[PDB]
Formats: structure tokens, C-alpha cells, sequence
């Protein structure tokens, strides 16, 4: 078993310093063919050199690029060596909806996709009156699913006295927490009436004024 | 283009010398061009079509209009369009360093401006042309075809046809002369000397064509017609309101520019001060296109500012009323040659129009006769007469009287008999045939040629004669006069049991009273019938007339009654009541000029109004020396009601008089109605001539700014209605448009100060400009008239332009409509629940909430078009809004087109789609509009 030492785990901060990752192969006894550095399984781009040993320098360091580093060694006729290089940061969401808008009797859905290393635990909190309490899923109305680095909130058959009000997606993980908000908002079937009436009014009013005065 | 066009040339007596060399004589003419003699012409239509072709020209230059392609062209060089369009050139290029969906959406916006705007004038030109071609038609010709007299258009007119010339003519081409009587023409047209030419076939048979037949009559064949004509050589080989509508124009525009100007340099000032001052940033040149980004973005809203501020085609819209009014006005007997003097008509305050014609129908008849020595109010039977007296009196007025005018039978549908030729004379042969005789017999026993002397009528000697040879061995003479001029000639009556008795001045001067002035005061011209004998003396001297014609025998005295029409007293008192006064010139005596006045309504009975004639007129206005002086002037015209026994002359003088005085503290705008071949100069003098249709003389019609289709007073007062009516299009409209430029202008600016963007984008603020000025000029300045109109004083020359209702009503609805957009602008998100669209990032999304403000603005927009058709304070503004198809089509189609533009396309427009409950938000605002115009309505500005 070929031996690898690698650099020791590093906390980006928002400090601009580059960051380098090392991995050196100390021991192997077989013909090295190349070496590349990957990220949660996916290959860098021109990483693949002769390469006994391996740097990666990262200009700009971002939360945005902490990830699970990993520099792979293929030889011969001998397995590929991984290592591990784990380098962590405090999550941050990238996207989220401002707000949701439906009919009442209808599907709402809302969702906060973030990034960051370690994945965050998701949890969803609901405004009452200033304290942002946990959601109950007393009715059995509400559906969260949790994922890797997204979250998806659904409610099913609205109704207009309980459910609008403003959501927050939590984020936390090992390094700190992010949270966002969201309004719902639910609009009543009746609402096309009162300016109907309105309009009535107006036109009764006009047609009096404009008759008794000719 | 033949030797015809060479043949012109006579100056002297050539033509006729050349023709005997070469031709011979005009019927070696006749028939060298294939043409049927004076009888007729074939008529042949293959044949007059060739000719027409070939021989001739059709008698009209083409005028040379112009194309749908060169209006686009001559509307796409707009400036401001030119900067709108670089400006998104640079946006849509600098994008790319989906952002460019803003940037191309303008320019096809342009593209689109520029197509419609061009389109309405290819409108409005068509109209104006259909016009024009109508009146082509309305002039016509007498010619000869097939044995028959026609009238043709004067454009059918061709080489060889037979013309038939009468005084009062215009000739439409060159030609011979043939045949006719004492043909007098006026070639000041071609020579610039202003005597009567005497035509003759053996002195100078040549007529040239635009030249104007002043006396006798004839026909010629026709040589030389269009572009070979004399007169078509030389034309080959070579607004108070508009004024002041163009000053408001350019004040608007420069106040539009300045506001302009200071929204972009204050936006640009507080985003740099913003970005750089405040917020620290470094240059940082590497991410400086984003920065020029924000200033492109900033640019082009100033300019959406300018096109909206700036009024262009605000003193074109005059035209566009023109071009939808004059169609119509055809229809209410007003056919206008100069379009110039319809709007001067709404301001005209004197009418000077002649009695004849225009206030009586010219239909002469006889209803009262003295004849007998006893008055008939009633006309007497045959029987009741005196003995033998009937055949003298008939054969007098047979005789007498001109053997052309001959009384056509009555075969028209179910109407009275037509009367040809002088009035007076069929009147009296229609009164002879109502005593149930027969002239045609008597004028059968006697030719042209046994009659030797007879005396022409002219206005001079106000009495015609003839003398007939019949009685063996002497002579009688029958005479028509004035009654006036021979009851003092004439030495006895024929009355009692038919012997003369001696008349004398004792009973003369008591007869006079007793039947002659009563006769004049019941509005009936008076003409006497006398006779004469004139034994075998060895040579009677007939040159010595004024002898002659004296101690006559008064055979009878008759009035003649021509109706004054059912219409004219209204129209007068119409015509009155809006403050135009009404004069009448006259060439009858004072009691009969008086009379009638006085049944038309021009002077009340028991009013201050002088009546003088002529002759004291002319004496009055030259009491120094013999010159016509102002002051003088200025004492008669004031009070100068009717004018008898005037002159041609006198009609200019008094006109020129009143035109002229500074007398008056307002401008006097005249309107003559002449028509008459010496009535010319007047017809120029006044601001508006006006001429008749049915019958009129071709040099009148010539210098005359409208004519009468009808030959009837009461079209004028339409004419003016109708001038009137422009002036008030042009206000509302004028009421529509600055409301909007008031509100935009300022929302844009507020936005400016406050957010760093306007609530209406570039594309938005396109469509805004389309709505306010193309489709509200076409909407509001096409207004039908009303009567009403005719119940206003006329306007004075120097008066604002923006009254006191219509400003009312546009800080009114300008403040509601701002109370509104501010109110939704700042507290929408709340109202709504919709978010805020405010502040929004570069390149974002469209928002509801800015959507909403502009639905709300263009709806409250159109239902101010509604509101803006009232100017006078009228409260019910829905009164007679079917009456106008364009306006109801143009209204509906905006709206739609509103509608499909929220809906759908939403990002080149920068919308997003609305529900419901918003839409009918929008539309109970925009009924708001109305409530609040009513309210508005009871605010009293004195
Ligand atoms: C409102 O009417 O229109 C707006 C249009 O503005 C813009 O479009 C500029 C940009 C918006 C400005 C908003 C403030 C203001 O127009 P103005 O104030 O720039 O021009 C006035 C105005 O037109 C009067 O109506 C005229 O009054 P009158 O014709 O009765 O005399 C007056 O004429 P005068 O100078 O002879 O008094 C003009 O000068
Ligand atoms: N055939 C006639 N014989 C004799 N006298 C005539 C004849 N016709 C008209 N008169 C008279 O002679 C004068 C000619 O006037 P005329 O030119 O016909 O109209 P006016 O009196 O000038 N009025 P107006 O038609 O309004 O201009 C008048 O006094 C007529 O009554
Ligand atoms: C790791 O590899 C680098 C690159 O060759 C080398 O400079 C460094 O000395 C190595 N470190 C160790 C501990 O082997
Ligand atoms: C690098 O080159 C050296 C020297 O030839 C060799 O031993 C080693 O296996 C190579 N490593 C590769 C090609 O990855
Ligand atoms: C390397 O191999 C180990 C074997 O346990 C595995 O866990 C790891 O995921 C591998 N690395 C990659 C990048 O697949
Ligand atoms: C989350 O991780 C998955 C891993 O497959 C990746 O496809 C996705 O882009 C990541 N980001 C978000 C916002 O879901
Ligand atoms: C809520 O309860 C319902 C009961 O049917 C269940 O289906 C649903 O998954 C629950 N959701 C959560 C987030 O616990
Ligand atoms: C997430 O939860 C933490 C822990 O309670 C809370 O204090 C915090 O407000 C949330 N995160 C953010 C970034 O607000
Ligand atoms: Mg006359």
C-alpha cells in the first residue's frame, strides 16, 4: 500500500490568503503513470501531470470551494491511492424564492439551496409573533425534504387562516449557520367581487348625477 | 401640336389673311378636321375617343403628386428619433460585454412610430384630393353634339367640337369663330390691355383661351385644347390660428428640453456621488463597462422625457380637421376652392349680400294690374276687361318683347314651368297667357325681318321699344319702362271705354300715390306698357331718342312679385343672433328694395337704419372735391342697412369702407356674396368671397373663395357654423394632450428625485406618445358641429389661445391623476401585497407593482379622452358620442391593444402579466376619472 502524506485541513476564512494543499507519495514501489486532484468526485481540470507530488494553490479562496480534496495516484498494475483532504467553511444560501404567491386550495412549494462543507442540517422555523417558533405538523400538511445541499418545503391544500406568514430556512453546520426567509401569501376566491361592487357605485352614481341634472 | 398650334398668331388681322391664302375659308377648316358644320358634330365615341387621343389633349396637367415611400423617408430623419436610436445601438452592442431583449426591443419600437405616423399623412393628403377632383367635375361647358345642346365637363372637351358661347363665359380653348351677335371679349389675360375686343369673321375670328367673354353671344370650333393652348404655353417652361399654435409649440418645447436636461444631469450626479463618495470604491477600470452601463441607461430615459415633452404636429392638426370637415361640408352646399377661408368664416362679423337670387327665388309673377282705370289685386277675367283692349295689350308684350325667350313647357315632374331668358319679359308673357291667350300665334304672323327698329335693353335707359311697320301708312311704337321713367313721357291713357283721355301732371302726381307706391310698398316692381303712333311723316328721325320716345299712351301698369324664400327670415334672424349683421345692395328703387327688407327680417320696422340709394351714397363719401375719403365713410357704413339702385362699383366701395375703418374697436371681417362678370375686384377685397352654383357666370366663380351649390342664403350660416367648429376641435384636442404632458413629464421627474429609475420605461413611454398624439388628433379634432355653436359672439383676433375652463380642467385632472400614481408608487406593495418593484437591480425582472402603475395610467388616460370632448363646462359628457364612428373605434381599439400588451409580451415591454382582481382595480380607478371630472365640473372659475 503506497503511503501519501497530505497537508493539514484548512478553515477558509474571509481572509485573502492563498491556500495550498499538498499530497506527497513517500512510499511506492511501482511505476507512477499520473496523479490528479478531484472535488466530491469530480476531476480538476489540468491536474494531471508526471506529478510525484502534488500542490494545488487556490488564489481566492471561497466558501463556495471548500470541499472534500482528494489527489489520485495511478500506476501500473497497482491500485489508485486517494487520500483525503478535507477543507471546511461556513454555509452560505445562494438562492431562495422572495416570495410565494398562490390561489387558496392550491400547491405551495419553496426551497433554499445553499453551499458549503460539512453538508448542513436543514431545519424550518415560522413567525409567531416575533419569535421565529418551530413548524408544527399538527394537520400533516407540511412536507420537508432534506438533500445534501438543497431543501424543499411543500404545503398541499392551502388555507387562508393558518398558513401565510414568513418561513426561514436555518442552514447550521460544524463552522456556522446561515438563514434566509420567505413570505407566503394566500389569496381568497372572493376577490374579483369588491371592485365589482365598486364599479357598480360608480356607474349608479354618474348615471344619477348625469340624469337629474339634464 | 398640328399646324393649328402655328395658326395662333393673329395680332392684327394675319390669321384671317393666312386663311384666305392657305385654307380659303373656316369651312375648308371645318372640314379638314373631319367635322360636322355648325348643325352638329357625329358625336361618335370611338371616333371622339381617337381624337381625344391623337388630335388633342385632355384638358388637365397631371400635378405630379407624391409617394407612401418618400413620407416614411421624409418622417424617419426626425432627430430626437436619430438619438433615441444610436442611443439604443450603443445599449444593445455594449450588452454583449438576456440584457439586449431591452435594447432591440426600441429600436423595432421606432420602427414601428415612424410606419404609423407616416401612414396618417398618406391619409389626410388622399382626402384633400378627392376634394380637389370634385371640384374638376362641377365646371361644365355648353356644347353642340349630335344636333343636341349638352352640358360636358370641361375636360372632355376635344379638338373640333362645336362650343356655344354666352356672356359671363370663360373659354376653356382656343377656336374660330363662326356665327354669332355683338361679341365682345376682355383679353386682359394674355395681353394685359383691359378693352373690349370686337369679334368678327372678317376682322378677327380668333378666341383665345382664359380669356372672358364680356358682351353678345355664339359659337366656335374648338382648335387647339390642354397643353397646345395659348394660355397652357406659359404655364409650361417654368392663417391666424397655425401662428399661433406654433409660438405655444415652441414654448413647451424648449420647457420640455430644459426639464429634460436637468433630470439626466441630476441622476448622473447622485449616482456618482452615491457610488464613489459615500460607498468608497476603487476605479478599478478592469469592471469600468458596467459603469458606462449606468450612464447609457440614464441617457436614454432623458431622452423618452423629450419626445414626450416637445409637441411635434400640434400646428398640423388644423390641416387633419380640414381634411375630415371639407367632405361633409359638400353635403350642406359648400363647395370650398380656398381652404384658407373656412376657419376665417368662424370669425366673419358683417355679410353684404345682393337681393336678386340669393333672399328671392327670381321666380317672376304677375299678381296685381291696374289696367282699366281699376285697381285688380286679383287677376281679372277675360271677359272683364275693357272692350278691344286685350288684343292691343297682348300684342304689345308679344311684340315687344325679345322672340327668344320662349317659356319651356312644364314636362318636369310634376313642378311649374321653366322660364327662360330675362324674368321681367316671361313674367309678363306668363301673365299674358293667364288671361287665357295665345302669344305664339301673333309672334308667328311677324318675323325677325318686318320689324326695322327696335331699341336693346340696357340698364341706362331702364326701358326697351320697338317700332312695327304693320298699320298701312304709319308706324307704332310699343314700349316697356320703369314706370317711373315713362309715366312722365307718356300724355294719355287708354282707359274708360278704350278712348284716350288727355293725362296730366294734376292727376298724374294723385295716381302715383293712389296705385304706384302701395304697389312698391307690397314689395312688387312696377313696369308700364304704353304705344305710340307715328303718322307717314316723309322720314321720321329715330336717332334723336330722347324725342322719340315720348307723348306715349300708357296702355297698363303691372306689378311683378319675385318670393323671398321660406328659409332666409330664419337664417337672418340665425345669423343675427350670433352678432353678424346683414346688409343688402340692390339695384331696385328705395320703396321696393325697402319692402322686401323688411319681409326678410334685415330691418325692423320701428329701428334707426338708413335707406339711402346710390347716387346720395357716392355724393355723400366725395363731399370734398371728387375723392373718396375714410371719414367720410365712416359716418354711412355704421347705420347702412339697405342700398338701392346701386352701381357694380358701389359694392367694392362700401365693402373697401368697411373693411378698412379704424373706426371700430374690433377688426370687421366682410363676406361678400357677389356674382356678376364686373363683380370681381369685390369679391377680392372681402376675406371671403362667396359665388352661385345653379346660376353663376364663370368669372365670378373664378375669383370666389366657396361656392353655393344651391344658390340659397341660408348655406351661408352653415358655412359659418362650420368654420367655428374648427376653432373648438383644435381646443379640445388641445385639452387632451398638454394633461398628459403635465403628468408624465413630472412623474418621470419625481421618480428622478427620489428612486433612481422612472416608473415608465422607454417602449412604455413610446406607446404613450402614440396614444396622445396621432390617435388623439384623429379622435378629437374630427368633431361634428352642433347649432349651439351659432350662439356665441364671434372671437376677436387677439385672444389666449388656452382659456379659463380648459386650464381648469387641466390642473384638475392633473392633480388627480398625480395624487393617484404617487400614492400607488409609494404604498402599492402595502395596498396590493405584490412586493416592491422599487429599487429594483439592473437588467431585473419585471415587477407587478410597476405594471400596475402603468395599466393605471394609460386607463385613466383614455378615460380623460372621454372627459377632454367638453370644453364649455358641459356636464354630460356622454352627449352624442355615436355621432362620431372614429372616435368610439379609436377608444375600443386602444383599449384592446392595452390589454393584449399586459397580458401578453411581457419582457420586451417590461410587464408581467395581471390577474383579475388587479384589472378591475385598474378599470374602477379609471371610472374614478369620470366622478372626479364631475366634481371638478361645479368649481366656478369667474
Ligand atoms: C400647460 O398648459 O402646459 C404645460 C406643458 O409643459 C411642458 O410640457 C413642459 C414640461 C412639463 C412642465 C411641468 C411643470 C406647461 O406649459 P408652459 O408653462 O411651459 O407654457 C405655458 C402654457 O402653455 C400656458 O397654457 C400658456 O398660456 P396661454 O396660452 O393661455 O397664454 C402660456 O403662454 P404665455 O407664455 O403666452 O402666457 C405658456 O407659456
Ligand atoms: N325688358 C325690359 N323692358 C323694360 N324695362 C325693363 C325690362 N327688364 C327690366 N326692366 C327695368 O329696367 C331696369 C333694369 O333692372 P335690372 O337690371 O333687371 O334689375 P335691378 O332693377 O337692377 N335689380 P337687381 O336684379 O337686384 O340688380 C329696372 O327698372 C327694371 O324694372
Ligand atoms: C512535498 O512535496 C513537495 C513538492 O515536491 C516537496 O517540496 C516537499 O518537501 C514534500 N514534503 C514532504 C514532507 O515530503
Ligand atoms: C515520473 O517520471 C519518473 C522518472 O522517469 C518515473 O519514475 C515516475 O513513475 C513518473 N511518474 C509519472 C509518469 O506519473
Ligand atoms: C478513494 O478510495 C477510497 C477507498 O476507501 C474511497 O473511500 C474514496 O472515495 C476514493 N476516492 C475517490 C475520489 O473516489
Ligand atoms: C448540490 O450538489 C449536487 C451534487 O450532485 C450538485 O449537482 C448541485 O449542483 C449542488 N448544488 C445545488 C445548489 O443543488
Ligand atoms: C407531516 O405529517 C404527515 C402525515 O400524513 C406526513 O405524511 C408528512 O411527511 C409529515 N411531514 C413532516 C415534515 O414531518
Ligand atoms: C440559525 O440558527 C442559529 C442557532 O439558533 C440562530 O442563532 C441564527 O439566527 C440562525 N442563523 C442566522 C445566520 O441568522
Ligand atoms: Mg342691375
Amino acid at each position: 500500500k503506497p503511503r501519501i502524506v497530505t497537508s493539514e485541513e484548512v478553515i477558509i476564512r474571509e481572509s485573502l490568503l492563498p491556500v495550498t494543499l499538498q499530497c506527497n507519495l513517500t512510499s511506492s514501489s511501482h511505476t507512477l503513470m499520473y496523479s490528479y486532484w478531484t472535488r466530491n468526485g469530480v476531476e480538476l481540470t489540468a491536474t494531471r501531470k508526471n506529478a510525484s507530488n502534488m500542490e494545488y494553490r487556490i488564489n481566492k479562496p471561497r466558501a463556495e470551494d471548500s470541499g472534500e480534496y482528494h489527489c489520485v495516484y495511478h500506476f501500473v498494475s497497482a491500485p489508485k491511492a486517494n487520500a483525503t483532504i478535507e477543507v471546511k467553511a461556513a454555509p452560505d444560501i445562494t438562492g431562495h424564492k422572495r416570495s410565494e404567491n398562490k390561489n387558496e386550495g392550491q400547491d405551495a412549494m419553496m426551497y433554499c439551496k445553499s453551499v458549503g462543507y460539512p453538508h448542513p442540517e436543514w431545519i424550518w422555523r415560522k413567525k409567531e409573533n416575533g419569535v421565529f417558533e418551530e413548524i408544527s405538523n399538527s394537520s400533516g400538511r407540511f412536507f420537508i425534504t432534506n438533500k445534501e445541499n438543497y431543501t424543499e418545503l411543500s404545503i398541499v391544500n392551502l388555507q387562508i387562516t393558518e398558513d401565510p406568514g414568513e418561513y426561514e430556512c436555518n442552514a447550521t453546520n460544524s463552522i456556522g449557520s446561515a438563514s434566509v426567509s420567505t413570505v407566503l401569501r394566500v389569496r381568497s376566491h372572493l376577490a374579483p367581487l369588491w371592485p365589482f361592487l365598486g364599479i357598480l357605485a360608480e356607474i349608479i352614481i354618474l348615471v344619477v348625477i348625469i340624469v337629474v341634472y339634464e | 401640336m398640328e399646324e393649328l398650334r402655328s395658326l395662333m398668331e393673329l395680332r392684327g388681322t394675319e390669321a384671317v389673311v393666312k386663311i384666305k391664302e392657305t385654307y380659303g375659308d373656316t369651312e375648308a377648316i371645318c372640314r379638314r378636321l373631319k367635322t360636322s358644320p355648325v348643325e352638329g358634330l357625329p358625336g361618335t365615341a370611338p371616333d371622339l375617343e381617337k381624337r381625344k387621343q391623337i388630335f388633342g389633349q385632355n384638358f388637365i396637367p397631371p400635378k405630379k403628386p407624391k409617394t407612401f415611400l418618400q413620407l416614411v423617408w421624409e418622417a424617419l430623419q426626425d432627430v430626437t428619433l436619430i438619438i433615441l436610436e444610436i442611443a439604443a445601438i450603443i445599449s444593445l452592442g455594449l450588452s454583449f460585454y438576456a440584457g439586449w431583449i431591452e435594447g432591440a426591443a426600441i429600436l423595432l419600437s421606432v420602427i414601428c412610430v415612424v410606419l404609423v405616423t407616416a401612414f396618417n399623412d398618406w391619409s389626410k393628403e388622399k382626402q384633400f384630393r378627392g376634394l380637389q377632383s370634385r371640384i374638376e367635375q362641377e365646371q361644365k361647358f355648353t356644347v353642340v353634339r349630335a344636333g343636341q345642346v349638352v352640358q360636358i365637363p370641361v375636360a372632355e372637351i376635344v379638338v373640333g367640337d362645336i362650343a356655344q358661347i354666352k356672356y359671363g363665359d370663360l373659354l376653356p380653348a382656343d377656336g374660330l369663330f363662326i356665327q354669332g351677335n355683338d361679341l365682345k371679349i376682355d383679353e386682359s389675360s394674355l395681353t394685359g390691355e383691359s378693352d373690349q375686343v370686337r369679334k368678327s369673321v372678317d376682322k378677327d375670328p380668333m378666341l383665345l383661351s382664359g380669356t372672358h367673354v364680356m358682351e353678345g353671344s355664339g359659337r366656335m370650333v374648338v382648335t387647339a385644347v390642354g397643353v397646345n393652348s395659348q394660355t397652357g404655353i406659359i404655364f409650361t417652361l417654368l392663417s391666424v390660428l397655425q401662428g399661433k399654435l406654433t409660438k405655444l409649440a415652441v414654448q413647451i418645447g424648449k420647457a420640455g428640453l430644459v426639464m429634460s436636461a436637468i433630470t439626466v444631469i441630476i441622476l448622473v450626479l447622485y449616482f456618482t456621488v452615491d457610488t464613489f463618495v459615500v460607498n468608497k470604491k476603487p476605479w478599478l477600470t478592469e469592471c469600468t463597462p458596467v459603469y458606462v452601463q449606468y450612464f447609457v441607461k440614464f441617457f436614454i430615459i432623458g431622452v423618452t422625457v423629450l419626445v414626450v415633452a416637445v409637441p411635434e404636429g400640434l400646428p398640423l392638426a388644423v390641416t387633419i380637421s380640414l381634411a375630415y370637415s371639407v367632405k361633409k361640408m359638400m353635403k350642406d352646399n359648400n363647395l370650398v376652392r380656398h381652404l384658407d377661408a373656412c376657419e376665417t368664416m368662424g370669425n366673419a362679423t358683417a355679410i353684404c349680400s345682393d337681393k336678386t337670387g340669393t333672399l328671392t327665388t327670381n321666380r317672376m309673377t304677375v299678381v296685381q294690374a291696374y289696367v282699366g282705370d281699376v285697381h285688380y289685386k286679383e287677376i281679372p277675367d277675360p271677359s272683364s276687361i275693357n272692350a278691344k283692349t286685350l288684343e292691343l295689350l297682348v300684342n304689345a308684350i308679344a311684340i315687344n318683347s325679345a322672340y327668344t325667350t320662349k317659356i319651356l313647357p312644364p314636362e318636369k315632374e310634376g313642378a311649374l314651368p321653366r322660364q327662360v331668358g330675362n324674368k321681367t319679359e316671361c313674367g309678363l308673357l306668363g301673365f299674358v297667357l293667364d288671361l287665357r291667350q295665345d302669344y305664339e300665334p301673333v309672334r308667328s304672323q311677324m318675323p325677325e325681318e318686318k320689324l326695322y327698329k327696335v331699341y336693346t335693353f340696357n340698364s341706362v335707359r331702364k326701358s326697351m321699344s320697338t317700332v312695327i311697320k304693320m298699320p298701312d301708312e304709319s308706324f307704332r311704337m310699343y314700349s316697356k319702362g320703369a314706370s317711373e321713367i315713362v309715366l312722365k313721357k307718356c300724355c294719355k291713357i287708354l282707359s274708360g271705354a278704350g278712348e284716350a283721355r288727355v293725362f296730366r301732371p294734376r292727376d298724374r302726381d294723385e295716381m302715383v300715390k293712389k296705385v304706384i307706391e302701395p304697389m312698391a310698398c307690397d314689395g312688387l316692381r312696377t313696369i308700364c306698357v304704353a304705344y305710340r303712333d307715328f303718322p307717314s311723316s316723309p322720314e321720321p328721325d329715330w336717332d334723336n331718342e330722347n324725342d322719340i320716345l315720348n307723348e306715349l299712351t300708357c296702355i297698363c301698369v303691372v306689378g311683378i312679385e319675385d318670393p323671398v324664400r321660406p328659409e332666409v327670415p330664419e337664417a337672418i334672424r340665425k345669423c343675427q343672433r350670433a352678432g353678424i349683421t346683414v346688409r343688402m345692395v340692390t339695384g331696385d328703387n328705395i320703396n321696393t328694395a325697402r319692402a322686401i327688407a323688411i319681409k326678410c327680417g334685415i330691418i325692423h320696422p320701428g329701428e334707426d337704419f338708413l335707406c339711402l340709394e346710390g347716387k346720395e351714397f357716392n355724393r355723400r363719401i366725395r363731399n370734398e372735391k371728387g375723392e373718396i375719403e375714410q371719414e367720410r365713410i365712416d359716418k354711412i357704413w355704421p347705420k347702412l342697412r339697405v342700398l338701392a339702385r346701386s352701381s357694380p362699383t358701389d359694392k367694392h366701395t362700401l365693402v373697401k369702407g368697411i373693411i378698412d375703418s379704424t373706426h371700430t374697436e374690433q377688426r370687421q371681417v366682410v363676406a361678400v356674396t357677389g356674382d356678376g362678370t364686373n363683380d370681381g375686384p369685390a369679391l377680392k377685397k372681402a376675406d371671403v368671397g362667396f359665388a352661385m352654383g345653379i346660376a353663376g357666370t364663370d368669372v365670378a366663380k373664378e375669383a370666389s373663395d366657396i361656392i353655393l351649390t344651391d344658390d340659397n342664403f341660408s348655406s351661408i350660416v352653415k358655412a359659418v357654423m362650420w368654420g367655428r367648429n374648427v376653432y373648438d376641435s383644435i381646443s379640445k384636442f388641445l385639452q387632451f394632450q398638454l394633461t398628459v404632458n403635465v403628468v408624465a413629464v413630472i412623474v418621470a421627474f419625481t421618480g428622478a428625485c427620489i428612486t433612481q429609475d422612472s416608473p415608465l420605461k422607454a417602449v412604455q413611454m413610446l406607446w404613450v406618445n402614440l396614444i396622445m398624439d396621432t390617435f388623439a388628433s384623429l379622435a378629437l379634432a374630427t368633431e361634428p358641429p352642433t347649432e349651439t355653436l351659432l350662439l356665441r359672439k364671434p372671437y376677436g383676433r387677439n385672444k389666449p389661445l388656452i382659456s379659463r375652463t380648459m386650464m381648469k380642467n387641466i390642473l384638475g385632472h392633473a392633480v388627480y391623476q398625480l395624487t393617484l400614481i404617487f400614492t400607488l408608487l409609494f404604498v402599492g406593495e402595502k395596498m396590493f401585497q405584490i412586493d416592491s418593484g422599487r429599487n429594483a437591480p439592473l437588467h431585473s425582472p419585471p415587477s407587478e407593482h410597476y405594471t400596475i402603475i402603468f395599466n393605471t395610467f394609460v386607463m385613466m388616460q383614455l378615460f380623460n379622452e372621454i372627459n377632454a370632448r367638453k370644453i364649455h363646462g358641459e356636464r354630460n359628457v356622454f352627449d352624442g358620442i355615436f355621432r362620431n364612428p372614429i372616435f368610439c373605434t379609436i377608444v375600443l381599439g386602444t383599449f384592446a391593444i392595452q390589454i393584449v400588451i399586459v397580458q401578453f409580451g411581457g419582457k420586451p415591454f417590461s410587464c408581467s402579466p395581471l390577474q383579475l382582481d388587479q384589472w378591475m382595480w385598474c378599470i374602477f380607478i379609471g371610472l374614478g376619472e369620470l366622478v372626479w371630472g364631475q366634481v371638478i365640473a361645479t368649481i366656478p372659475t369667474s
